[PDB]
DNA sequence: GAAATTGGCACG
DNA sequence: CGTGCCAATTTCT
C-alpha cells in the first residue's frame, strides 16, 4: 500500500508543472510507431498505439 | 603566523603550542573555538583565490583533484556574484521567534 | 476556507449578503514559515 | 534451444553475416542477427534472435509454412567456425605454455585443451595460441572479399575439437567454450545501474584485443575511417563475446546483461531510449492486465531528460565542465545561430525522477519535496 | 436545473473560458442590475447564464460590446 | 534495511 | 603521483 504512494509522490513531484502552453512548436520530427512482437505473438496491434 | 615556520591554517595542540610560544614571540597568533574560523574566513580574499584556482586547475592535469577545484571555484564565484561575506556563517547576534 | 484570516470574516460578511465574491489575501501559514526560517539567521523576504 | 515458427510466411534476416557449410547449409557468423517473419501483406509477425554461429535450415527470400524448425543452434558450445575451406597449420601453440594435453577417459576424442593466461606459464602468456586455415598447398586462404588471411586466435579454456591437419571447412567449430512487478518500474523510473551492466563499445570499426592483466583486460578499437588510438577497460573475469577478429558497430555490446539507461542514451540516442523505457514498463503492466496509454510514459521520460553537460565552453558564457538547463542552451544557442556567432555544444543527461525533481530552478518548489536543510 | 454543459462548451469552444464567460454574466446578474435575456425558471443565476451561453445570446465579444456601450450612454448622461 | 555520497587506503 | 576499492555517514520509506 505505501510503496506505491511513495513511487506515484514521486512521480507526481517530478513532473508537477509541465503544462500544455502552446499549439504547434513547428517541427514534425518524431517517433516511429511499431507493433511490439516479442517473437510469437503480437501483444499490441498498431490500432491503439496511434 | 606568517612565512617563517608554521603555515596559516596548522593545527597546535596543548604542548605543540607551548613550544610554538617558546619558538615565536611575534608574528605568531593562535586560537581555538569560532573567533578563530572567524578570523580566517574574515582574512580570506576571494578574488585572488578564485585567480589561483583557476591558474592552478587549467596548468595542471588529472581528473579527481580537477573536479576537486571545480568544486570550490563555483562556491568562491557564487560567494563573490551575491552579496554574502564569508564571516556571516558565524553567528554573533542570535534572533529570537515572536512569542 | 482555511487560513486567511482577513478573508475569512469578508467572505462570511458576503455569503450572509448574498454576494458570492472573495479576496484572496494570503494564508496565514506562510508568514510563520517566513519568521521560522529568518530566525535560524537566514534573510527570506518577498520582493517588488 | 532451437527457432519453430508457427505460421506460414516468408523468412527475412537483418544484420546477418552468413556464410555456406560444407554440408551445404548457412551458418552466421554475426552476434546481432535477427529472424523476422513476413506475410503476403508485407508485414511483420515474428522477431527472433538468432546467436552467433548457428545452421539455417532456410535462407533469406524462401517460403516456410507453419510448424518448420528454420533454425538450429547448440547453446553450450561457442563456435569459432570459418568461411574458408581448407586444412589447418598450428601456429604458436607450446604444449605446457600455452596449451594443456587432456584426454577423455570414456570417449577418446580427446584434442589439446587451450589454457588460459591465469593458469598457463609466463612463457605462453605473451604468445597467442591461433588456428590457421591453410589450403592443400600451404598457402594461407584469405576471407573472400578480404585481405587479411584466416588466422582466429582462441581464449583460455577452448577445446578443440580436432587435431592438426584435418581437413575443415565452413560449419566446423575451431574450438568449445562452455558458458519484476513495482520495484521493476520504481527501479526503471529511477534510472537505476544493475548489479552487472551489459557493458557496451564507444566507436565502431575494427576490434581487438591488447594489454593483459593490469588490473583487468583491454580492448583495441580502430575504425575504418575515423580514429583509432582511444582503449576500453574490460574486466576479463567475467564471460566476454567479444570477437577480435570481427568488424563491430558502435551500438553493440561485449558482455551480456541488463543494460544500464545512461549508456543507452549515450551511446544510441535520445529516441532509443525513450521506447525501451515505455516498452520496458509497458511489459510490467500489461501482464497484470491493466491499460495505459503511452503520452503517459512518454511525458516522464521528458522530463527525466532536462539537464545537460557542456562539453567545451564555445563562445557562450558557460564554463568548461558545469551542468545547466537544457532550455537555455537551447535558446542561448539559437540567438547566436540566427545571428553571426556559432553557439556551444552540450551533452544529454539522464537522472532519477528524486533527482531530477530536487533539481530544479526553484528552492520553494524543492524544499517541500524533501532535504530541506540540504536545499535551504 | 441541468446536468450537462456539452452545448456551451461547443458553442464557447472551451472548457476553461466557458466557466470564467458563466462566471462574468452571473455575477452581472447577481450583484449588478441586470436581467436575464432568457425566461428564468426557478434558477439560479449560474444556470442562467449557461442557459444563455447556450443560445448564443452571450459570449466574450457581446459582454465586451455591451460594457462599452454602457461606459458610454453613462459617460453622456451625466455630462 | 537500501541506496547515494564522502573520506581513507591499497595499488600501479 | 594518479585510480579504484572499501568503510562511514546520511536520508528515505
Amino acid at each position: 500500500t505505501a510503496n506505491s504512494g511513495y513511487l506515484t509522490r514521486r512521480l507526481v513531484d517530478v513532473a508537477q508543472d509541465l503544462v500544455v502552453t502552446e499549439d504547434d512548436c513547428g517541427t514534425h520530427e518524431g517517433i516511429m510507431m511499431t507493433p511490439v512482437i516479442e517473437g510469437g505473438d503480437v501483444k499490441e496491434p498498431l490500432r491503439d498505439r496511434v | 603566523g606568517g612565512m617563517t615556520n608554521l603555515e596559516r591554517q596548522q593545527i597546535l595542540t596543548e604542548e605543540q603550542y607551548l613550544d610554538a610560544l617558546e619558538e615565536f614571540g611575534d608574528e605568531f597568533d593562535a586560537k581555538m573555538g569560532a573567533e578563530a574560523i572567524q578570523a580566517l574566513l574574515k582574512s580570506m580574499d576571494l578574488e585572488q583565490e578564485c585567480e589561483q584556482l583557476r591558474e592552478e586547475l587549467n596548468e595542471t592535469n588529472s581528473e579527481t583533484k580537477r573536479k576537486k577545484l571545480t568544486k570550490r571555484i563555483k562556491l568562491l564565484e557564487a560567494f563573490v556574484q551575491s552579496g554574502n561575506k564569508p564571516e556571516w556563517m558565524i553567528l554573533t547576534v542570535l534572533p529570537v521567534l515572536p512569542p | 476556507k482555511s487560513d486567511d484570516v482577513n478573508g475569512r470574516t469578508k467572505m462570511y460578511k458576503n455569503i450572509v449578503d448574498g454576494n458570492h465574491q472573495m479576496e484572496p489575501g494570503m494564508p496565514e501559514s506562510f508568514n510563520v514559515l517566513l519568521k521560522e526560517i529568518r530566525s535560524l539567521g537566514i534573510n527570506i523576504e518577498l520582493e517588488d | 534451444s532451437s527457432i519453430q515458427v508457427k505460421n506460414k510466411g516468408s523468412i527475412k534476416l537483418s544484420n546477418v553475416k552468413s556464410v555456406v557449410n560444407s554440408s551445404g547449409k548457412l551458418v552466421i557468423t554475426s552476434r546481432n542477427t535477427e529472424l523476422k517473419l513476413i506475410d503476403e501483406f508485407g508485414r511483420t509477425k515474428e522477431s527472433y534472435k538468432v546467436p552467433y554461429g548457428a545452421v539455417l535450415a532456410k535462407g533469406d527470400g524462401e517460403q516456410v509454412a507453419g510448424g518448420e524448425t528454420v533454425a538450429n543452434w547448440d547453446p553450450h558450445t561457442m563456435p569459432v567456425i570459418t568461411e574458408v575451406s581448407g586444412f589447418v597449420r598450428f601456429t604458436d601453440m607450446i604444449d605446457g605454455q600455452t596449451i594443456t594435453r587432456q584426454t577423455d577417459e570414456l570417449t577418446g576424442l580427446s584434442s589439446l585443451v587451450v589454457l588460459d593466461s591465469a593458469e598457463r606459464t609466463a612463457g605462453g602468456k605473451d604468445l597467442r595460441p591461433a588456428l590457421k586455415i591453410v589450403d592443400a598447398q600451404g598457402n594461407d586462404v584469405l576471407i573472400p572479399g578480404t585481405d587479411m588471411p584466416a588466422q582466429y586466435f582462441l581464449p583460455g579454456k577452448a577445446i578443440v575439437q580436432l587435431e592438426d591437419g584435418v581437413q575443415i571447412s565452413s560449419g566446423d567449430t575451431l574450438a568449445r567454450i562452455p558458458q519484476g512487478g513495482l520495484p521493476r518500474v520504481a527501479d526503471l523510473f529511477e534510472a537505476r545501474r544493475p548489479k552487472e551492466p551489459a557493458i557496451l563499445a564507444e566507436i565502431s570499426g575494427i576490434v581487438s584485443f591488447g594489454k593483459e592483466t593490469k588490473g583487468k583486460r583491454r580492448l583495441v578499437i580502430t575504425p575504418v575511417d575515423g580514429s583509432d588510438p582511444y582503449e576500453e577497460m574490460i574486466p576479463k573475469w567475467r564471460q566476454l563475446n567479444v570477437f577480435e577478429g570481427e568488424r563491430v558497430e558502435r551500438g553493440d555490446v561485449i558482455s551480456d546483461g541488463p543494460e544500464a539507461p545512461h549508456d543507452i542514451l549515450r551511446l544510441r540516442g535520445v529516441h532509443a531510449v525513450t521506447r525501451y523505457i515505455v516498452n520496458e514498463v509497458q511489459d510490467v503492466y500489461r501482464l497484470q492486465g491493466v491499460k495505459i496509454n503511452d503520452k503517459h510514459i512518454e511525458v516522464i521520460v521528458r522530463q527525466m531528460l532536462r539537464k545537460a553537460t557542456i562539453v567545451n565552453a564555445g563562445s557562450s558564457d558557460f564554463l568548461e565542465g558545469e551542468q545547466v538547463e537544457y532550455s537555455r542552451v537551447k535558446i542561448a544557442n539559437r540567438e547566436l545561430e540566427a545571428n553571426g556567432k556559432v553557439g556551444a555544444t552540450y551533452s544529454r543527461d539522464l537522472l532519477g525522477i528524486t533527482k531530477a525533481s530536487l533539481a530544479t530552478e526553484s528552492f520553494i518548489s524543492a524544499a517541500s519535496f524533501q532535504e530541506t536543510t540540504r536545499v535551504l | 436545473a441541468r446536468v450537462t454543459v456539452q452545448d456551451a462548451v461547443e458553442k464557447i469552444g472551451n472548457r476553461f473560458d466557458l466557466v470564467l464567460v458563466a462566471a462574468r454574466r452571473a455575477r452581472q446578474m447577481q450583484v449588478g442590475g441586470k436581467d436575464p435575456l432568457v425566461p428564468e425558471e426557478n434558477d439560479k443565476t449560474t444556470v442562467i447564464a449557461l442557459r444563455e451561453i447556450e443560445e448564443g445570446l452571450i459570449n466574450n465579444q457581446i459582454l465586451d460590446v455591451r460594457e462599452r456601450q454602457e461606459q458610454q450612454e453613462q459617460e453622456a448622461a451625466e455630462l
